[PDB]
């Protein structure tokens, strides 16, 4: 274990996760929510975050060379 | 300086087309007027001062 | 261009580009300068009686306790020694913090910047639940105490269990916990606020949730953010502040702080006075004259080189009396008597203003130059103060006339009567503001300000001014920072630079947050010595080759590489 | 004069009795608050042609944790100090078996003497001061925070808690007034404790190199 970092998804990781997941949807990736008449590839990627169902892992690099991997499901969404 | 502290400041001149500074009494004598009673009447106009 | 790559790393430390730690926590607290605001302490300013009157919660009245609490709790508070004991220790934990605040904030102000507002959060909870401040409440006090404890436990800035990581946490959230304990005490929240039981858990749950989102975010480019936060208030700075004696402020003072160039346009050390000399103007003026530099040509009227081949000749008419009454006591006729004389006249106006008379002059013009000179003098009852000097005749058994003129032209400028050589003019005044006053804490515990004489000079040599008597060696300082670097150290440079930045920023009533000043004056004095933010300041660091090629010496340093 | 001279010698003495108390030596309590007239009666009224000769002023102290390691302080007599004059002291240390020594230089020293002290590195470490600098305790100034030197067991706890090296700390050169007041050598870490207005208290560390 020994996770020394914060359990809150910071401001910058939320802006990069939403950008990458939106670009994957535009290239025909399978979605993971029951959308209703939604078409914008960035509006969908935002309601996947509200449902904690984005399949991406974040690797935080400590300044001594180590790292640890947090699943986006495990983080407390700031907003 | 422990030398000119007593005498004081010296009037100098920097003529054109020459490298070094020149004292004024020298350039006065180069026009004639070698005596020091004749030089000091072109520069001081009344000897009650 | 200096501070481009400083940022917050994922363990909450503010590191450089080569991972050189700059701060163990951002802004020494760990919070972003975006979700904070002004509040009041309300514990340091009151007196020792009003304090114990407003923060005590006595429990032996039986009728006011009946007025504020319900009947269920008023019989339990009066009939339990454990409760009465636990209500007695919170006051002790409060008095200690009251005593710590008085040394953190010595001046006595109460306006601080902190996380989530507390009075507004109490006002909100007083209306989400329709609190009627007219009836007895149902909030048991030992619930308030233990709830505040448990809340204080869940506010971690430095998460760890071992010491040196369990005391830095107590150092980080030291002020906020004091504020939280003084605002949510048991007396106040049963007397003024009168919150219910339901309305207290809400407040506790909201404090924590609006604190945890004030912590800084791991990755924000803190360095560049603090470099334009100070530069744009440099635009509001006045160009040359002549409308205000002489002080340098504005953007020229800023770039006198930007670099640490040896030449401030008006170096000046402000001085404060320790004894009753700080009170009465006469001792202040005497130490004033004792500090100021005074040469000889300031106390002389005119001088004349006479010719006495014999001391009885006395060419000038009236000096024969005193020179003669010396002459019937004739000493030092060892080798000859020099026919060349030097006569000096003095101005008692300039003499007495410095409390000088020609006795001390007479010994020091001898003791200090040699014994080649010999001074006889008048008595000051005579209106004009003259003293005559001859060379020591041991030299007469290079002309002596030109030598005597050299000595005459040399002593009136190299006299060194009193004071320190470099400080030229020293003023005197007592301020009216609370900036330079002497604030004391009286016996009853109130902040009282006192007017005291201070002195300000034009010229700096502090190591000697500090060593003198009846001059406060603690509070005396100078506005030049290389001098403090050589004299006081490196941390003193840090704090003095911070103070001068604050004073130049807050000159026209403006305001800039503290984290930016702290970060700047910390990255500016990090490698031990004072490196200016200049051309050849960032040139000598542990930086890569491809950054020094972006600055005007690409090819030579890259050939070296 | 001598009234100025009996005042200075008392002042400079009172400063050193704290400087050695900070370094962790044992100094009796009343020696710290030795008032002027008490000093004037003990060592002599005046040093001008007097009993206080700038010798009879020297001090020898022993450490708290260990009675063997001792420190000496010398007050040279000449304005500027020569070569064998310190070897006179080096001999005085050689005879008494003391390595920690100080010399309160009066007005200056010679460049040859500057060479003569940097040579005995592994033994007989001496600190050179000035008469002027010891006239005031800078540690009690307003701007100067509180420094504390850390043992070599504590320093290895930092670098293992914050997972640091020793190159990544803030640095301080061993030539500034507080680096010498505490007698600090390269490779040591000093701890600064200052109060701040946002948190209340902040502890920073410095590496002396």
């Amino acid at each position: 274990q020994k996770r020394i970092t914060t359990p809150y998804m910071t401001k910058y990781e939320r802006a990069r996760v939403l950008g990458t997941r939106a670009l994957q949807i535009a290239m025909c990736a399978p979605v993971m929510v029951e959308l209703e008449g939604e078409t914008d590839p960035l509006l969908i990627a935002m309601k996947e975050l509200k449902a904690r169902k984005i399949p991406i892992i974040i690797r935080r690099y400590l300044p001594d060379g180590s790292y640890e991997d947090w699943g986006v499901d495990e983080l407390i969404i700031s907003d | 300086g422990a030398k000119k502290s007593a005498i004081g400041q010296r009037i100098v001149a920097t003529l054109p087309y020459i490298k070094q500074e020149v004292p004024i009494i020298i350039v006065f004598r180069a026009l004639g007027f070698v005596s020091d009673r004749d030089i000091l009447e072109h520069i001081i106009y009344d000897f009650e001062d | 261009k200096s501070m481009e790559s400083v940022m917050v790393k994922y363990d909450a430390t503010v590191r450089n580009s080569i991972n050189q730690v700059v701060q163990l926590r951002y802004g020494e607290d760990g919070l972003a300068g975006e979700s904070v605001e002004f509040q009041n302490l309300a514990t340091l300013k009151p007196s020792n009686k009003a304090f114990e009157k407003k923060f005590r919660f006595d429990y032996t009245n039986e009728r006011a306790l009946r007025r504020t609490l319900q009947e269920d709790l008023v019989k339990d508070v009066l009939s339990n020694a454990h409760i009465q004991n636990e209500l007695e220790r919170e006051f002790e934990r409060m008095r200690e913090d009251r005593e710590v605040l008085r040394v953190i904030f010595p001046t006595g102000d109460s306006k601080v910047v902190l996380p989530c507002n507390l009075l507004r959060m109490i006002w909100n909870a007083q209306k989400i639940f329709h609190i009627n401040p007219r009836l007895p409440s149902d909030l048991h006090p030992i619930k308030v105490v233990e709830g505040v404890k448990e809340l204080s436990k869940k506010l971690v800035i430095v998460n760890g269990d071992d010491p040196l990581s369990r005391q830095a946490q107590e150092n980080a959230t030291l002020l906020f916990n004091i504020h939280l304990r003084s605002t949510l005490c048991s007396r106040r929240m049963a007397e003024e606020f009168r919150l219910s039981g339901e309305a207290f858990d809400w407040l506790l749950g909201e404090i924590e949730s609006k604190f945890n989102q004030a912590i800084a975010h791991p990755g924000e480019m803190v360095g560049a953010l603090a470099a334009q936060s100070l530069g744009e208030p440099a635009t509001q700075m006045t160009l040359n502040t002549f409308h205000y004696k002489n002080v340098t402020l504005g953007v020229p003072r800023l770039k006198e702080l930007i670099n640490i160039s040896k030449k401030p346009k008006t170096p000046s050390l402000t001085v404060f006075l320790l004894g009753q000399s700080a009170r009465d103007a006469e001792r202040a003026k005497d130490i004033l004259c004792r500090l100021e530099h005074t040469t000889l040509r300031k106390v002389t009227a005119n001088t004349a080189i006479y010719y006495d081949p014999n001391p009885q000749s006395t060419v000038v008419a009236e000096d024969q009396e005193w020179v003669n009454v010396y002459y019937e006591m004739p000493d030092f006729d060892v080798a000859r008597i020099s026919p060349w004389l030097l006569r000096v006249e003095l101005d008692r106006k300039h003499m007495t203003d410095r409390k000088l008379t020609m006795e001390q002059i007479a010994e020091k013009i001898n003791a200090g130059f040699g014994d080649d000179l010999n001074c006889i003098f008048n008595d000051d009852n005579a209106e004009k103060l003259v003293l005559r000097i001859r060379i020591m005749n041991s030299d007469e058994n290079m002309d002596d006339d030109v030598f005597l003129r050299c000595i005459e032209s040399n002593m009136l400028t190299d006299m060194t009567l009193q004071g320190i050589e470099q400080i030229s003019k020293v003023y005197m005044h007592l301020p009216q503001t609370d900036n330079k006053k002497k604030i004391i804490i009286t016996e009853d515990g109130e902040f009282k300000a006192l007017q005291e004489w201070i002195l300000e000079t034009d010229g700096v040599s502090l190591m000697r001014v500090l060593s003198e008597k009846d001059v406060d060696p603690v509070r005396t300082t100078s506005n030049d920072i290389v001098e403090i670097f050589t004299v006081l150290g490196i941390e003193a440079v840090r704090k003095a630079l911070e103070r001068e930045l604050y004073h130049v920023i807050s000159f026209d009533g403006s305001y800039v947050n503290y984290r930016h000043l702290a970060l700047l004056c910390d990255t500016m004095t990090c490698r031990g010595h004072l490196m200016a933010i200049t051309r050849h300041g960032v040139n000598r660091q542990d930086t890569g080759p491809l950054m020094k090629c972006s600055f005007e010496e690409t090819v030579d340093v890259l050939m070296e590489a | 004069d001598d009234e100025e001279e009996t005042y200075r010698l008392w002042k400079i003495r009172k400063t050193i009795m704290q400087l050695c108390h900070d370094r962790g030596y044992l100094v009796t309590q009343d020696e710290l608050d030795q008032t002027l007239e008490e000093f004037k009666a003990q060592f002599g009224d005046k040093p001008s042609e007097g009993r206080p000769r700038r010798t009879d002023l020297t001090v020898l102290v022993a450490h708290n944790d260990d009675p063997t390691d001792q420190m000496f302080v010398f007050f040279p007599e000449e304005p500027k100090v020569g070569i064998k004059t310190i070897k006179v002291y080096c001999q005085r240390m050689q005879e008494e078996n003391i390595t920690r020594a100080l010399i309160v230089v009066q007005q200056g020293m010679t460049p040859s003497a500057k060479q003569s002290l940097v040579d005995m590195a592994p033994k007989y470490i001496l600190e050179q001061f000035l008469q002027q600098e010891l006239l005031i305790n800078i540690t009690e100034h307003e701007l100067v925070p509180e420094h504390v030197v850390m043992t070599k067991e504590e320093v290895t706890e930092l670098l293992a808690r914050y997972k640091l090296r020793e190159n990544q700390l803030p640095r301080i050169q061993a030539g500034d007034p507080v680096a010498r007041y505490f007698g600090i050598k390269r490779g040591q870490v000093v701890k600064i404790i200052r109060p701040s207005e946002t948190a209340g208290r902040y502890i920073t560390y410095r590496l002396v190199q």
